[PDB]
C-alpha cells in the first residue's frame, strides 16, 4: 500500500525482520507473494510446504516465486492443513514475520471452508451443511431461490444452475466441497479395474496423486504436469485406482488415439472393454464402460446423428465414477464447458501441461473442476532426467529490405503472410533443417498460417499436416516420421499443439507463431521434453528454435510469448546470424528470387 | 546538406514521407547512394517518435 | 595511470619532483619488471657506459621488454646518454633511500567517501561543504550554473559514479592535481605527499582537502601528525541477478540503492534486501543520462553475490545481451552541414577536385559515377577559388 520513491512498495514499517534471517530462507510479502531460496539447505522442505499452500508463478533456478490465494488455501485445507498447521510453520520459516493482512487472509480462507458441501446422490445434488446458520444467511439473494428446483441440513438444487451457484458461492465466501467418498459408497458398485505391477510411477507422479488422494475419498481437481512427464500415465493410474467407470475426454483424434494406446499399454483392462466414441470410428460405446471421447462430440450443439444420439443418451443416463479431462485449459470455453453439465460424474479429474491463458477464465476452472492439486516443476524434472533438457533459442532473422518496405508501407494485415515468408528466415529454416537432417535430429516444424505452411512444405517437398489432413494420411505420415530413416521431419500445423501422440524429436523449429500466447508456446515446447533413453542434462540434446522476423510485430509476439518459459527458467538465446548460411546454397539468395517470392506473396491477396 | 547514413531497405521509408508531407517543396533534396541521403535540417527528433511502430 | 601522469611532465619539473624522501622509491616501484635491476646495477657507477651493452644485455627472446623498459625510463629521464649514467641527483637520492642518509580508520574513509557520493547524487541529506562542491563542479563531473539552486549532475557524473571505488578515487585525485595547477597550488609539493603516504599553506589546504575526501584523519583537532586511511596508500558482492531482469540486492547503505535505481526500477525495499527490475525504461534512461552498457555490466559483475559466482559467466548471458542491445538501439539518425556542386563534365577532371576538399577536411561524401561532391559551408570560399583556378588552367 505504501510506495517508495521508486515503483517500490515500501514495507519498512509494515513487518519486522527476524534476527536469524540467514537461517530462515522464506519471504512473505503483504500481497501474498513469497520468494523462496533454492540454495538454502532446507530448500526441499520449504518447497514442499509452499507447493502445498501456494501455486507457483515463477520458478527460476535461484529464487522461486509463489503466490497464495483462496483456492490454494482451500486445497491446503482439503489435504488437511489447518489454519494453525500452516500459519505456525509459515511464521517459523519466514525470515521477516507474517503481515497481519496475510494472517487474517489465511484465517478467513481456512475458516470459510467445509461449511457448505455439495453431494450428488440418486441424480440429485444436495447442498449439505452441518451448520444451519450458513444456509440461513446464504438464502438472502433471490438467485438461490430461483436456482433451487421447484443438523446436517441439505436441499436439492437444479442440475443446470450448478455452475452459476458454485461461482456465486466462491465470491460469497463459502466454497463448496467436491470430495468423493469412494471408499464409503454403496450406491454405485465398484468397477473391476486394477493397476498392474508393470506400470511404474515416478516420484512426482506419486506426489501429485497423493495431493489428489487426501484420503479414502477421491478428490476432484486439476493436476498440472509436463507433457513429457507422463500425465497420461498419471491419469491412467488415477482411473485404475478409482476402479469405476471412467470417461476420458481428449481434444482431437490424435488425443483419443493416444489415450486408448496409453490405456491398453498401462492397464490390464481388455481391449474390448475400451471404446472410442469418435465419429471417424466407433467400437460400440454402449457395449463397454471405459470410454474415450472428445469435447466437440459431447458438446456438439447442432443436429445429432441417430447413432450418436443414442450414445449420447446412454452417456447422459449413466453415472461415471471418474471423468478425466485432458488439456483442461480449453474447458472454460462455452461449448467445452457445456460438456461438464451434459455429463454426470462424481469426480472430474483434470490433466494438462500448460494451465495458462490470457482471458481471466482460468480462475473459473477452480470451480468447474476443482482446486489445482499439483503443478510439476519442469526444471526439477529436467535435473532428474525425466524430461529431456532443451536448449531454447530464438533465431533473429533480419528482414529483407524490399519485404520490410511493403510490410511497413501497408497498414493492412497482409504482414502475417509477409513477415512469415521472408528470404532471410526462409533461408534460415531451410539451412537449420539441413543442418539437423545431416545431424540425424528429428524435426517438427510449426506454423500457424496454413498457407505459409503449405508453401514451405511444397518448396521443401516435406509432408505437411494441417486442416482437413485425412486421419489415415495423418497416421501414415506420423508412422513414416517415426520409422522410416529416409524422412526425419514433419511440418505440423496448429493441430499439433492441441493434443498429439508424437515421437520424441531432437529439434523443434517454429517458423510462424499464432500470437504472443504462452499456452501455444508451452504446448509446442512440451513436445521435445520427452526424455531420451540415455541422454544427459548437460548435453543439451534437445533444441527449440522460435524463428522471428526483425523489426516486425513478430518480435513483439515472441517477447509477449516467451514470458512463461523465462519464468520457468529457460534462457532464450538470440541468434542474429547463422554460420555457414552464406556458403550453403539456399533459395532467395540473389535479388531476383526474393523478387518472385514477393510477387507471389502480393498476388496471394 | 545533412549527411544521413541509413539502411538500404530503410531508405525508402523517408521517401514515402516526401510524397506525403505538404510542408515544404521537397523533403529529400539529394540521394547519394542506398546508405546516404540528404535533408533540410528539421525531422530527426520527429522521426524518433516513429521508432515505436518501426 | 600514475605512469601516464609522470610521463606527462617536463625534465625541469621531473628532477625537482625527484625529492630525497620518497619520490625516488615511489617512481622505482612503478618500474614494472626489469628497469628495477638495471637502475639498481648502475646506482653505484660514476662512469657512463655504451648503449650497445644495454642493448645486448637482454637475450634475443623477450627483447620487447628491454625496448619498452628503455623507452619508459628514457621518458622518465632517469639517465642521460652523455655520448647511460643515471642523473646525479636521482642517483644520490636513491642511494640515500637505499642504506643512506586502523579498523576505525578504514570505516572512517568508507563513511566519508559514501557521504561524498551521497552529495554527488541527488541525496536530500548530505555533508555540506562549499569548497568540496565547487571543486567537484570544476572537476568536470558537475555543473551548477545557478548558485542558489543545488548543482545537478552532468553526463560524466553518472559514469564516474558507476566506477569502482579504487578507479573512482584515483581519477578524482588526478583531476584534483590537474585543477591544483590551474588554481595555482604547486604540483610538485602536493604530489610528493602522495608518494610519501604509501610508505606550508598549500600543504595545509591540500591535507584539508584529503581529509574531506576521507583519505586521512588527524583525530587530534587538526594536529600536525596524521594517520592515513587505507585509501590513502592507493569486498564481497551483494547483488543477485535473475534471468527475468530482477535484481535482489542485500543493501543497507542508501548509496547502493541509489546506484541501482539509477538504471533499474525499484519494487520492494526490505530491511536487509531490495528488489528492483531492469526494464527498458530504466536502462534507456541511464543511457540517455550518459552511461553505457559497459559500466552497468561491470558494476553488476563487481557487486555480484557469492551465490551467482559459481555459475560461469557470473552475469547471465540473456541479461548482458539485453542490456547491450538496449544501449545499441539508442542511436540511428545523423547531422552535418554541406553544399553540392554538380555537372563535373570531364571524368579525369573531377578526380583532381576530390583531393582538394579531402586535404582541407571539408569533404563529407563523394560520387565518381555522377560527379557530385558535398562541401561544408565552412570551407566554401576555398573550394570555389580552386575550381576557378582549374577552369582558368583549362
Amino acid at each position: 500500500t505504501k510506495v517508495d520513491e521508486y515503483g517500490a512498495k515500501d514495507y519498512r514499517l509494515q513487518m519486522p525482520l527476524k534476527d536469524d534471517h540467514t537461517s530462515r530462507p522464506l519471504w512473505v510479502a503483504p500481497d501474498g507473494h513469497i520468494f523462496l531460496e533454492a540454495f538454502s539447505p532446507v530448500y526441499k522442505y520449504a518447497q514442499d510446504f509452499l507447493v502445498a499452500i501456494a501455486e507457483p508463478v515463477c520458478r527460476p533456478t535461484h529464487v522461486h516465486e509463489y503466490k497464495l490465494t483462496a483456492y490454494s488455501l482451500y486445497a491446503a485445507v482439503s489435504v488437511g492443513l489447518q489454519t494453525s498447521d500452516i500459519t505456525e510453520y509459515l511464521r517459523k520459516l519466514s525470515k521477516t514475520g507474517v503481515p497481519d493482512g496475510i494472517m487474517q487472509f489465511i484465517k478467513l480462507c481456512t475458516v470459510s471452508y467445509g461449511k457448505v458441501k455439495l453431494v450428488l446422490k440418486h441424480n440429485r445434488y444436495f447442498v449439505e451443511s452441518c451448520h444451519p446458520d450458513v444456509i440461513q444467511h446464504l438464502l438472502q439473494d433471490p438467485v438461490i431461490r430461483e436456482c433451487r428446483l421447484r443438523q446436517t441440513v441439505s436441499f436439492e438444487v437444479k442440475q443446470e444452475m450448478i455452475e452459476e451457484l458454485q461461482k456465486r458461492c466462491i465470491h460469497l465466501e463459502y466454497p463448496l466441497l467436491a470430495e468423493y467418498d469412494f471408499r464409503n459408497d454403496s450406491v454405485n458398485p465398484d468397477i473391476n479395474i486394477d493397476l498392474k505391477p508393470t506400470a511404474v510411477l515416478r516420484p512426482y507422479q506419486e506426489k501429485s496423486l497423493r495431493k489428489m488422494f487426501g484420503n479414502g475419498r477421491a478428490r476432484s481437481g486439476v493436476i498440472v504436469l509436463p507433457c513429457g512427464a507422463g500425465k497420461s500415465l498419471v491419469g491412467v493410474t488415477a482411473a485404475c485406482t478409482v476402479r469405476k467407470r471412467c470417461l476420458v475426454l481428449g481434444n482431437s483424434a490424435v488425443s483419443v488415439e493416444q489415450w486408448k494406446a496409453q490405456f491398453k499399454m498401462w492397464s490390464t483392462i481388455d481391449d474390448s472393454q475400451i471404446c472410442r466414441f469418435t465419429s471417424d470410428a466407433k467400437d460400440k460405446p454402449i457395449g463397454c464402460s471405459v470410454a474415450i471421447s472428445t469435447y466437440s462430440m459431447l458438446g456438439h450443439t447442432t443436429k445429432r446423428s441417430w447413432e450418436a444420439e443414442r450414445v449420447m443418451e446412454w452417456l447422459k443416463t449413466q453415472e461415471w465414477g471418474l471423468m478425466i479431462l485432458d488439456e483442461v485449459h480449453t474447458i472454460p470455453a462455452k461449448m467445452f464447458r457445456r460438456v461438464l453439465t451434459i455429463v454426470q460424474a462424481h469426480c472430474k479429474l483434470g490433466l494438462t501441461a500448460t494451465l495458462v491463458r490470457e482471458d481471466d477464465k482460468i480462475v473459473d476452472l477452480n470451480f468447474l473442476i476443482g482446486p489445482k492439486l499439483y503443478e510439476a516443476n519442469w526444471m526439477e524434472l529436467q535435473n532428474n532426467g525425466y524430461i529431456a533438457k532443451v536448449q531454447c533459442a530464438e533465431v533473429w532473422c533480419p528482414m529483407s529490405p524490399e519485404f520490410y518496405r511493403e510490410y511497413v508501407a501497408i497498414k493492412t494485415k497482409k504482414r502475417i503472410l509477409l513477415y512469415t515468408m521472408n528470404p532471410n528466415k526462409f533461408r534460415a529454416c531451410q539451412f537449420l533443417i539441413k543442418f539437423h537432417e545431416r545431424r540425424n535430429d528429428k524435426i517438427i516444424v510449426f506454423a500457424d498460417n496454413v498457407f505459409a505452411l503449405k508453401e514451405y512444405a511444397i518448396r521443401l517437398n516435406k509432408p505437411y499436416i494441417y486442416g482437413p489432413t485425412s486421419q489415415g494420411e495423418r497416421m501414415q505420415i506420423l508412422q513414416n516420421f517415426k520409422h522410416n530413416p529416409k524422412i526425419n521431419t514433419i511440418f505440423i500445423s496448429k493441430v499439433g499443439d492441441t493434443s498429439f501422440d508424437l515421437p520424441e524429436a531432437n529439434v523443434l523449429i517454429q517458423i510462424s507463431s499464432h500470437g504472443g500466447s504462452r499456452r501455444q508456446e508451452a504446448q509446442r515446447l512440451g513436445r521435445v521434453l520427452r526424455a531420451k533413453k540415455g541422454m544427459v542434462a548437460e548435453e543439451y540434446n534437445a533444441f527449440f528454435y522460435s524463428l522471428v522476423s526483425q523489426d516486425t510485430q513478430e518480435m513483439a509476439y515472441s517477447t509477449k510469448r516467451q514470458r512463461f518459459l523465462v519464468d520457468q527458467g529457460y534462457s532464450f538465446k538470440v541468434i542474429t546470424k547463422l554460420a555457414g548460411m552464406e556458403e550453403e546454397d539456399l533459395a532467395f539468395s540473389t535479388k531476383e528470387e526474393q523478387q518472385q517470392l514477393l510477387q507471389k506473396v502480393l498476388a496471394a491477396t | 546538406g545533412v549527411l544521413i547514413e541509413c539502411d538500404p531497405a530503410m531508405k525508402q521509408f523517408l521517401l514515402y514521407l516526401d510524397e506525403s508531407n505538404a510542408l515544404g517543396k521537397k523533403f529529400i533534396i539529394q540521394d547519394i547512394d542506398d546508405t546516404h541521403v540528404f535533408v533540410i535540417a528539421e525531422l530527426v527528433n520527429v522521426l524518433q517518435e516513429r521508432v515505436g511502430e518501426l | 595511470n600514475l605512469q601516464e601522469f609522470l610521463g606527462g611532465l617536463s625534465p625541469g619539473v621531473l628532477d625537482r619532483l625527484y625529492g630525497h624522501p620518497a619520490t625516488c622509491l615511489a617512481v622505482f616501484r612503478e618500474l614494472p619488471s626489469l628497469a628495477k635491476n638495471w637502475v639498481m646495477r648502475m646506482l653505484f657507477l660514476e662512469q657512463p657506459l655504451p648503449q650497445a651493452a644495454v642493448a645486448l644485455w637482454v637475450k634475443k627472446e623477450f627483447s620487447k621488454a628491454q625496448e619498452e623498459s628503455t623507452g619508459l625510463l628514457s621518458g622518465l629521464r632517469i639517465w642521460h646518454t652523455q655520448l647511460l649514467i643515471l642523473n646525479p641527483i636521482f642517483r644520490q637520492n636513491l642511494r640515500i633511500a637505499l642504506l643512506g642518509g586502523v579498523p576505525s580508520l578504514d570505516k572512517y574513509a568508507e563513511e566519508r567517501w559514501e557521504v561524498v557520493l551521497h552529495f554527488m547524487v541527488g541525496s536530500p541529506s548530505a555533508a555540506v561543504s562549499q569548497d568540496l562542491a565547487q571543486l567537484l563542479s570544476q572537476a568536470g563531473l558537475m555543473k551548477s550554473t545557478e548558485p542558489g539552486e543545488p548543482p545537478c549532475i552532468t553526463s560524466a557524473g553518472f559514469q564516474f559514479l558507476l566506477l569502482d571505488t579504487p578507479a573512482q578515487l584515483w581519477y578524482f585525485m588526478l583531476q584534483y592535481l590537474q585543477t591544483a595547477q590551474s588554481r595555482g597550488m604547486d604540483l610538485v609539493e602536493i604530489l610528493s605527499f602522495l608518494f610519501q603516504l604509501s610508505f606550508s599553506d598549500s600543504l595545509l589546504n591540500f591535507l584539508q582537502h584529503l581529509r574531506e575526501f576521507g583519505l586521512v584523519f588527524q583525530r587530534k583537532r587538526k594536529s600536525r601528525r596524521y594517520y592515513p586511511t587505507r585509501l590513502a596508500i592507493n569486498q564481497p558482492g551483494f547483488i543477485v541477478v535473475e534471468t527475468n531482469y530482477r535484481l535482489y540486492a542485500y543493501t543497507e547503505s542508501e548509496l547502493q540503492i541509489a546506484l541501482i535505481a539509477l538504471f533499474s526500477e525499484m519494487l520492494y525495499r526490505f530491511p536487509n534486501m531490495v528488489v528492483a527490475q531492469v526494464t527498458r525504461e530504466s536502462v534507456q534512461q541511464a543511457i540517455a543520462s550518459g552511461i553505457t552498457a559497459q559500466q552497468i555490466i561491470h558494476f553488476l559483475r563487481t557487486r555480484a553475490h557469492p551465490v551467482m559466482l559459481k555459475q560461469t559467466p557470473v552475469l547471465p548471458p540473456t541479461i548482458t545481451d539485453q542490456i547491450r542491445l538496449w544501449e545499441l538501439e539508442r542511436d540511428r539518425l545523423r547531422f552535418t552541414e554541406g553544399v553540392l556542386y554538380n555537372q563535373f563534365l570531364s571524368q579525369v577532371d573531377f578526380e583532381l577536385l576530390l583531393a582538394h576538399a579531402r586535404e582541407l577536411g571539408v569533404l563529407v561524401f563523394e560520387n565518381s559515377a555522377k560527379r557530385l561532391m558535398v562541401v561544408t559551408p565552412a570551407g566554401h570560399s576555398d573550394v570555389k577559388r580552386f575550381w576557378k583556378r582549374q577552369k582558368h588552367s583549362s
